[PDB]
């Protein structure tokens, strides 16, 4: 009978049961979304959006509800910290319940369409055979996609009739859902301009409405119809897969690099913010300004928001994880409790020293301190017998400004060393390692896991495009080549054009 | 009014052996990483 | 009665004439002293 | 079969072939030799001569460190060799 | 086969199986739009790549 | 540049030499 | 060592003390096994590409071959006609015995050099 | 407002068009002269 | 050794679920 | 538990070897 | 008979080197990737991007020449010749790494054209396109290693450079930084490549040693006619031999040759997936249970802990020279070293 | 004690290994190329410590 | 709640093993008819 890898081909000439199979898949996907959200709701801790945001907690679908405006729970908390809010039906719980109900209704529709497969709508009036007019279906479905895309941009994103979308400042400190006006200028194409997302959907939606109308009304030319086997539904599978892996590579890209649609308060920082010391420069800028206004070192560093220091820490860098280090980031370094303050290192000569930071490539990294000029002035040596730069020799001390340790100074070498070992990770934080039995090993964030899964799925779907693209164009020889194939066709010299039997001699 | 498109499926004994071998060897490979 | 200029002719010469030029360049390099 | 071109064994044993390529091959070889001996290849590609890797008393490498100022950086390294 | 009220209403939308415009039809017009789209995707990519830099377009989180 | 013409000189010679030795048989290549 | 990670330790220490990557016999061993995998795929795909139609599309094409049958199940002239055009006509085998001897010789000689 | 890189973008766009245009010009011409015979 | 506790069930189902699938297909092939 | 799991899987494979060899579908000249 | 059909006739003429529509993409890009590599390894330096010599002109040999990746300060720039970094200056383009993206991008499109060629030729000749399908694994490998991997890292600097010894450096980097030998996707890739070499050698040897005597000469190659209908070796005797030598044997000639396609193709695909992981540093670097025990128990040692100590040596001893843009200054006293060495 | 420096390397599943890290460990460097059958050991315990099984295998 | 961890594997196999047995027997019955 059929090989195990071909069981689903019985749907190829059965549009009714193909719809049933497609309904069942949709019911399965919507059920997953509902289930996933309920599981995240049962485990999410909303009590600290500063040091314990969703992306430290392994939340995966929670940020996608929050991105488009679902921000609060029926139990009265919102992910922006406000207590005593009333979100109405469209809470996290309401969204989940809505997907569960949707799943069960699609399940019943699937049953009906599987039993009543022999609908006259699916049979060609001329020939009585099952037939689908795929050029016209594409026109209908394209028209609908355009309407939905326009409507989503014109109403939901603008706030004309809808909540808007997540927007934030450049350092992810003050995000919230806000209506967004379209940016129609050249900056609309800047992936970091959220106005471009609105304009895109308005414009593209209209183009889709128009193209949809064209494809409902104008038949494909005979040349293109034959070239692309438009009477064979597998040609659609082949091009649909191609479009889908194209989309998958794009979302993997924008998740890894960042854009207005992948904000850092929902998915965590990018690795490039660590590479360019993006948060550290902004922190330094604010410290400089306060010292200008005649603030003390203690006052200037105390003015730094804990949320901003927390971004300047390599444990939030998504390129620090491992493929089999599972779970939330809190399972690794622990649940962050407080900023300890900014550590300043000085040698016996009073000169300020700076710990060289760990680059994301390195699982481990030595502890090296340089001066403003980059001259090495202290380190923790491996071989002790000929060391010149040890902390004991150089009289290294550490003082904290801001945070919990504000105004403290440690001079004993063991303590100064353990703080220097943390400063290679950036700002130093207090962590609760007990609650989750954390093991001390960095994990990646949802941005990392999203990017990995979608880059991998995209690559596999390329193979699916190639496979179904070949079965479309080579359907005539799928079961083998012609048993009476002539050597004249395949040997050289007989035909002036390869394959064309009319070009003899 | 039965559906004309139904087909029997087959798996011969050799394919069972090959398939069982694939699964067991894949389990033997990844189990260390699952336990971590 | 064979053609002298064919697609084949262009193909073999697109490779061959740069190759000999490069061999001469590399040969001369064996005499560069520092 | 044959797709219509002259056989290769035919061409290379032919006198007309060697007449033509007794000149072209050595000429191309000489042109390449000259390309390096005139020093031209250094200037086309920007490859350091043995004396222009470092300035006389410097031990650091002229690494480009800016994306858009890059061409500018290389030219400044080059003028410090004078 | 089986007739339904909904089937009858939708029936015209699934009735022109295999009907084609003669010859090349709108193929030249499609090629124009494809070429336009190519150039437009090129601009989007090169902006994101910082290979094409436009006044007032600062491809950075600071935006 | 004087280095550009010395490098090209044997190439131009080798090109003109082959064209003069095949010109009858190439002109005969017709249509 | 007789272990998975032990093999890796052996390989790393070997590179340290012999620079095996820069040794031409190992470079020949890599051509041997890369080449063998390449030619394994080539030969598999070319014979598979020219199987003679013997089955319908609801059955495995493998049922087109019966254990012990006298005739071949693929058209080597078709495979040569495809592969000769993919490269050029003489880069392709038309002698099955020459082709299969090549399949044996390349990885075997390669792995002799790496051993 | 044309930037230096926008001018570079157009340079490469027109460079691409010429290279592609010359290619299909040569090939169409050759295809017209050296035709295939059908009896 | 302090291993991941869910690794046992993950390994167990990794084996059982695809294995049972094959066995089901094979036994029904034999009985027809 | 992990030791038992590794050995269990290994032992199933050896059992599969036995059936694959001694209880194969016999190749028949057909 | 429009101009399109006339162009189609000439493109598909049976000539010594078949062209086709796919030839329009394949030949320009393949020739320029090839020629770009030869040009760079002969004449072009890596001094300004890497601090390295890399051409014959500088005194390198075939093993040490490379077209090296651009500097890390270029990020993922396309490095167009007319783009904002080189600004049309060919000499500066070469010095900044432009030949690397030049080879990598023309090479990607050349690979596309080669696969389209396999489809085109298979369709004209009337054979199934399984060979085009097999070629997706080299494409998977090329895209994952040369494009996806550096796109997830800081810049093109960390992609493989195009050279023999440069690729060896890549190998060792992946051991010391990614612990890539421990990765099960690479382990499946290894199995597929060595298993493909195994299948290649065992199948060729089996056929050569179960041949029928179809001639009288001692060289057996002449006793084969490509148009003969009959098998040239004995499947029945081959099967009995391996059944009694090894326990099992192939009995289906079609399954055998499909298996030879499947094994190495699947192997390369699996290894590609593991490299996509490494783009994000999602390594299989450690075993957590081993680290917890080792940290508490100074007498616990396995080949896993021994290999990490090696990785730590690779990283610290090779990083300052391998990533010169970082300006790593590691004093001698911090370099990890065992006794005496 | 693979390296003959009294630093035993654990290779077996029961002593904290998994499939990927486990191994039969090569025999002691103190033995060099000397033949070390079971019957040259004073006890099985000695033979195990010094890597006897590797030679046998 | 501090539940017995093996409770999960015990429950899963308790469901899976006899259910799979029944499914095997049912499907090969159907392909007889
Ligand atoms: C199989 C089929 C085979 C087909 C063969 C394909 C042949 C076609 C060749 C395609 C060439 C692709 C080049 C893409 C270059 C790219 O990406 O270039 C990268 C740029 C992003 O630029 C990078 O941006 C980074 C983030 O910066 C941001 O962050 C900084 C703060 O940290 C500052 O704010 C900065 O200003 C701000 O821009 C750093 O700055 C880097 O240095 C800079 O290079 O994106 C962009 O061009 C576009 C980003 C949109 C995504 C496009 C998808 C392509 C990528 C898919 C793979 C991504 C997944 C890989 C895994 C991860
Ligand atoms: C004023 C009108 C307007 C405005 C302001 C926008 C604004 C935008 N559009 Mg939209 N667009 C419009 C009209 C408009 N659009 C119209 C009328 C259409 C036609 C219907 C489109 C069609 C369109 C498409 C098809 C896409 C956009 C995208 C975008 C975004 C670009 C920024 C970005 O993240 O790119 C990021 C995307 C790119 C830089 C391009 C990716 C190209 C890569 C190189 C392809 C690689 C393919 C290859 C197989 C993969 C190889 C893998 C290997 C290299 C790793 C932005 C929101 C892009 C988007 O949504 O991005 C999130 C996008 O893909 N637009
Ligand atoms: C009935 C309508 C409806 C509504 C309002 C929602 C709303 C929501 N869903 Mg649910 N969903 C629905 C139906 C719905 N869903 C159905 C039917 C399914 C089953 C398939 C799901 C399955 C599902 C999953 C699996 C998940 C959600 C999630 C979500 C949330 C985020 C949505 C998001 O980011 O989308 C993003 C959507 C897109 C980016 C659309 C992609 C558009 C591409 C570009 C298509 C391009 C092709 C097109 C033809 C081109 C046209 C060309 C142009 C010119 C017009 C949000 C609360 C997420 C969540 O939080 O779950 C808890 C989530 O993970 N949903
Ligand atoms: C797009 C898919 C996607 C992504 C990106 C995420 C991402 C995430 N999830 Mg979610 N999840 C998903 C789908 C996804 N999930 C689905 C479909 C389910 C239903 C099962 C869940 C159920 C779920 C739970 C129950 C939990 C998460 C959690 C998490 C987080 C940690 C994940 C982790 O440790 O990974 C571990 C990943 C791996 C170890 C990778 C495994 C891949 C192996 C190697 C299999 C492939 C081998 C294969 C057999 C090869 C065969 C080869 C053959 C051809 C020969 C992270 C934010 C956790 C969290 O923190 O929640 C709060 C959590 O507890 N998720
Ligand atoms: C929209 C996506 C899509 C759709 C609708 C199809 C549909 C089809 N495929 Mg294609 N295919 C796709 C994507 C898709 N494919 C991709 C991405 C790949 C590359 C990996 C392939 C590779 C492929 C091959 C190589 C073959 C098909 C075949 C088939 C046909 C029979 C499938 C069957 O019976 O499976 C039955 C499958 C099973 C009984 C079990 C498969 C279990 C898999 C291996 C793991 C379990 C997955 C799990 C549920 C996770 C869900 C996936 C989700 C996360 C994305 C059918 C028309 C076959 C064909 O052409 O027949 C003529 C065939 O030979 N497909
Ligand atoms: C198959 C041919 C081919 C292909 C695919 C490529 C591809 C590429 N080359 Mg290469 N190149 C080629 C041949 C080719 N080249 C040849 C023959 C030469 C020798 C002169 C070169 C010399 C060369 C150099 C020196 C460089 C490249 C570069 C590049 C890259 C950037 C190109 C770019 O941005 O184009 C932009 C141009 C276009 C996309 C063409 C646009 C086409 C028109 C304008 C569309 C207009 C629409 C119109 C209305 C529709 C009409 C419809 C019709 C029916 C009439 C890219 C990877 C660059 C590179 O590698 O950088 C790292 C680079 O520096 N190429
Ligand atoms: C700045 C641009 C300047 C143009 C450079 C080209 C750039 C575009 C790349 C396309 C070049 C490939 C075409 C090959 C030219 C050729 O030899 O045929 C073109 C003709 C005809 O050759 C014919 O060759 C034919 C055999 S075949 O088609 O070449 O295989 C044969 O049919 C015929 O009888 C014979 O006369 O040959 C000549 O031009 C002789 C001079
Ligand atoms: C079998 C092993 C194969 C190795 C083959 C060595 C040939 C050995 C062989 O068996 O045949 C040798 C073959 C015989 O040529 P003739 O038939 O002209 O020779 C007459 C002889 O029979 C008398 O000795 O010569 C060639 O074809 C040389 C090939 C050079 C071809 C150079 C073409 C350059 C084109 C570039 C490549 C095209 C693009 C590639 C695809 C992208
Ligand atoms: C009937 C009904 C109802 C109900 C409903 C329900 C109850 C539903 C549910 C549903 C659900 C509850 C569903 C779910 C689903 C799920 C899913 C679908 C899953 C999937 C998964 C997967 C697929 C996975 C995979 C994997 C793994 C495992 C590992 C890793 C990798 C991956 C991810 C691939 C109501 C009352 C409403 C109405 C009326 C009727
Ligand atoms: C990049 C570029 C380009 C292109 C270029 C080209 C196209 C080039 C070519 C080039 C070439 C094309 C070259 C070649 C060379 C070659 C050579 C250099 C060879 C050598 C060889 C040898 C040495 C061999 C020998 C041997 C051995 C070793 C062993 C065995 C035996 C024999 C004899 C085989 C252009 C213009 C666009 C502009 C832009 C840039
Ligand atoms: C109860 C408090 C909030 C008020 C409810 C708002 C009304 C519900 C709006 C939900 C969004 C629906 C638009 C999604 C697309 C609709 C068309 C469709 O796809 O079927
Ligand atoms: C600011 C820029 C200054 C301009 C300097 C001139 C550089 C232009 C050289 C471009 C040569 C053609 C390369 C691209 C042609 C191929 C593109 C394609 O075929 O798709
Ligand atoms: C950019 C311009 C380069 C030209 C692009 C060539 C693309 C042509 C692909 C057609 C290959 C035909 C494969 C399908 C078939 O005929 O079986
Ligand atoms: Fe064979």
């Amino acid at each position: 009978g059929l090989p195990w890898y071909r069981v689903h081909t019985v749907l190829i000439n059965d549009p009714g049961r193909l719809i049933a199979a497609h309904l069942m898949h949709t019911a399965l996907v919507a059920g997953w979304a509902g289930s996933m959200a309920l599981y995240e709701l049962a485990t999410f801790d909303p009590s600290d959006p500063v040091l314990n945001p969703m992306w430290r907690q392994g939340m995966f679908v929670l940020p996608f509800m929050a991105r488009l405006g679902v921000t609060g729970s029926w139990s009265g908390w919102s992910i922006t910290g406000e207590t005593g809010i009333d979100p109405g039906f469209w809470s996290f719980e309401g969204v989940a319940l809505a997907h569960i109900v949707l799943s069960g209704l699609l399940f019943l529709a699937a049953c009906w369409h599987w039993v009543y497969w022999d609908l006259e709508l699916f049979r060609d009036p001329r020939t009585g055979e099952p037939a689908l007019d795929l050029p016209k279906m594409f026109g209908i479905h394209l028209f609908l996609a355009g309407l939905l895309c326009f409507g989503f941009g014109a109403f939901h994103l603008t706030g004309l009739f809808g909540p808007g979308m997540w927007v934030s400042d450049p350092y992810g400190l003050t995000g919230s859902v806000q209506p967004v006006a379209p940016e129609w200028g050249p900056d609309g194409f800047n992936p970091y301009n959220p106005g471009g997302v609105v304009a895109h959907h308005i414009a593209a939606g209209i183009v889709g409405i128009i193209a949809g109308l064209f494809h409902i009304l104008v038949r494909p030319p005979q040349r293109l119809y034959k070239a692309l086997r438009m009477g064979n539904i597998e040609t659609v599978l082949s091009s649909s897969i191609a479009a889908v892996f194209f989309a998958a590579f794009v979302v993997a890209g924008t998740m890894w690099y960042g854009s207005a649609t992948t904000p850092i308060e929902l998915f965590g920082p990018t690795r490039y913010q660590w590479d360019s010391s993006y948060f550290q420069q902004e922190i330094n800028r604010r410290v400089q300004a306060s010292l200008a206004s005649g603030a003390t070192l203690e006052e200037a560093w105390s003015a730094i928001p804990e949320k901003l220091a927390f971004y300047d820490y390599i444990g939030n860098n998504p390129a620090k994880g491992g493929l089999f280090r599972t779970g939330p980031m809190n399972k690794g370094d622990g649940i962050a409790q407080a900023w300890k303050g900014h550590a300043v290192f000085r040698n016996k000569e009073g000169e300020e020293l700076f710990v060289r930071r760990m680059p994301a490539f390195f699982e481990s990294f030595p502890v090296i301190l340089t001066d403003k000029n980059g001259v090495v002035k202290a380190d923790i040596p491996f071989r002790r017998a000929e060391s010149k730069y040890s902390f004991e020799q150089q009289g290294v001390t550490v003082s904290f400004y801001g945070g919990e340790l504000n105004g403290q100074t440690f001079t004993d070498p063991p303590t100064v060393k353990s703080y220097a070992r943390k400063a290679i990770f950036g700002e130093i934080f207090e962590f609760d390692t007990e609650t989750l039995n954390s093991d001390g090993i960095f994990r990646t964030s949802p941005r990392g896991w999203f990017t990995f899964a979608h880059a991998v799925f995209a690559l596999l779907f390329f193979f699916g495009h190639i496979w179904h693209g070949a079965r479309t164009l080579f359907r005539d020889v799928f079961s083998g080549i012609d048993p009476e194939l002539s050597p004249e066709q395949v040997e050289w010299g007989f035909y002036q054009k390869v394959g064309d039997v009319t070009t003899r001699r | 009014e039965p559906n004309p498109n139904r087909q029997p499926v087959e798996l011969n004994r050799t394919s069972l052996y090959l398939g069982l071998l694939l699964i067991l060897v894949l389990a033997l490979l990844f189990s260390s990483y699952f336990f971590n | 009665s064979y053609p002298i200029f064919t697609v084949r002719w262009v193909a073999v010469h697109t490779l061959a004439v740069p190759t000999i030029f490069f061999l001469g360049a590399i040969a001369a390099m064996q005499f560069i002293q520092r | 079969g044959t797709t219509g071109e002259r056989p290769f064994s035919d061409i290379i044993t032919s006198v007309r072939y060697w007449v033509i390529h007794s000149i072209t091959i050595p000429a191309l070889f000489i042109a390449g030799w000259l390309f390096v001996s005139t020093g031209l290849a250094y200037d086309v590609f920007g490859t350091p001569r043995p004396d222009s890797y470092y300035a006389q008393e410097q031990r650091s490498i002229p690494l480009v460190t800016d994306r858009f100022e890059a061409k500018q950086q290389v030219e400044t390294f080059l003028e410090q060799l004078k | 086969a089986r007739r339904t009220w909904l089937g009858d209403i939708l029936r015209p939308l699934n009735s022109e199986y295999g009907k084609v415009a003669p010859g090349w039809g709108t193929t030249p017009l499609m090629a124009v739009f494809m070429g336009l789209f190519l150039v437009f995707l090129l601009i989007i990519l090169e902006i994101y790549n910082s290979t094409l830099i436009l006044d007032g377009v600062n491809v950075s989180w600071k935006a | 540049d004087w280095r550009v013409l010395v490098v090209l000189l044997p190439v131009l010679l080798a090109a003109g030499w082959a064209v003069r030795n095949i010109l009858p048989y190439a002109v005969k290549q017709v249509q | 060592p007789l272990g998975i990670s032990g093999t890796f330790n052996f390989m790393i220490v070997f590179q340290a003390e012999h620079n095996i990557l820069m040794h031409p016999f190992h470079q020949l061993g890599v051509a041997g096994v890369f080449g063998g995998a390449l030619f394994c795929a080539m030969h598999g795909s070319l014979v598979t590409s020219s199987l003679i139609r013997e089955t319908t599309e609801t059955e495995s094409a493998n049922y087109g071959y019966k254990f012990g049958q006298e005739e071949e199940t693929y058209n080597i002239v078709a495979a040569h006609g495809y592969f000769g055009r993919l490269i050029f006509q003489y880069a392709s085998f038309n002698n099955s015995r020459s082709l299969h001897f090549f399949l044996a010789a390349w990885p075997v000689v390669g792995v002799w050099f790496t051993a | 407002t044309i930037t230096p890189s926008l001018k570079g973008f157009f340079i490469g766009l027109l460079s691409g068009a010429v290279v592609l245009g010359l290619t299909f010009a040569v090939l169409i011409a050759i295809s017209q002269i050296d035709k295939v015979q059908r009896s | 050794m302090e291993v991941n506790q869910l690794g046992l069930i993950a390994t167990a189902l990794f084996v059982l679920v695809p294995s049972v699938f094959l066995i089901i297909l094979y036994v029904q092939t034999e009985s027809q | 538990m992990e030791t038992i799991t590794y050995v269990f899987i290994f032992a199933c494979i050896i059992a599969l070897f036995f059936f694959a060899i001694f209880f194969r579908e016999p190749p028949r000249i057909t | 008979r429009g101009w399109f059909d006339i162009l189609d006739d000439w493109l598909k003429r049976d000539r010594f080197v078949f062209v086709g529509w796919s030839g329009i993409l394949l030949f320009p890009c393949a020739y320029l990737a090839l020629g770009g590599w030869l040009t760079g390894t002969t004449f072009v330096t890596s001094w300004y991007t890497h601090g390295l010599a890399s051409s014959y002109l500088e005194g390198c040999n075939f093993l040490t020449v490379a077209v090296s990746t651009p500097a890390n300060s270029m990020g993922h720039s396309l490095l167009l010749l007319w783009g904002p970094e080189a600004q049309g200056d060919f000499t500066r383009w070469c010095q900044l790494g432009g030949l690397w993206t030049f080879i990598a991008l023309h090479g990607a499109f050349g690979l596309i054209g080669f696969m389209l060629r396999q489809f085109e030729i298979a369709r004209l000749v009337g054979v199934r396109p399984y060979n085009a399908i097999a070629f997706s694994a080299p494409i998977a490998v090329f895209v994952s290693v040369f494009l996806i991997y550096p796109l997830g890292q800081s810049s093109w600097f960390f992609a493989p450079s195009f050279g023999v010894a440069a690729i060896f450096r890549f190998l060792l980097f992946f051991q010391g930084f990614h612990n890539w030998t421990l990765n099960p996707f690479h382990m499946m890739g290894v199995a597929g490549v060595l298993g493909g070499a195994l299948l290649c050698a065992i199948h060729g040897a089996t056929v050569e040693n179960t041949l029928f005597q179809d001639g009288e000469g001692a060289s057996t190659f002449r006793a084969f006619n490509p148009t003969q209908a009959e098998e040239t070796y004995s499947m029945v005797t081959a099967n009995r031999f391996w059944s009694q030598i090894f326990g099992i044997a192939f009995s289906n000639k079609r399954w055998l040759h499909f298996f030879m396609l499947f094994v190495p193709v699947t192997g390369l695909w699996m290894s590609a997936i593991g490299v996509v992981g490494l783009a994000l540093n999602l390594r299989s670097y450690d075993f957590i249970s081993q680290e917890i025990r080792a940290a508490e128990d100074p007498e616990f040692e396995t080949f896993y802990t021994k290999n990490l100590l090696l990785n730590e040596g690779i990283r610290a001893w090779m990083a300052p020279q391998d990533q010169p843009h970082e300006n790593f200054v590691f004093p001698e006293e911090v370099l990890p070293r065992g006794n005496a060495l | 004690d693979i390296d003959g420096i009294r630093e035993p390397v654990s290779g077996s599943l029961l002593y904290g290994n998994n499939i990927i890290t486990g191994a039969v460990v090569p025999s002691s460097n103190a033995i060099g190329l000397h033949f070390y059958p079971i019957w040259e050991a004073a006890s099985l315990d000695e033979w195990l410590y010094n890597g006897g099984p590797y030679q046998l295998i």
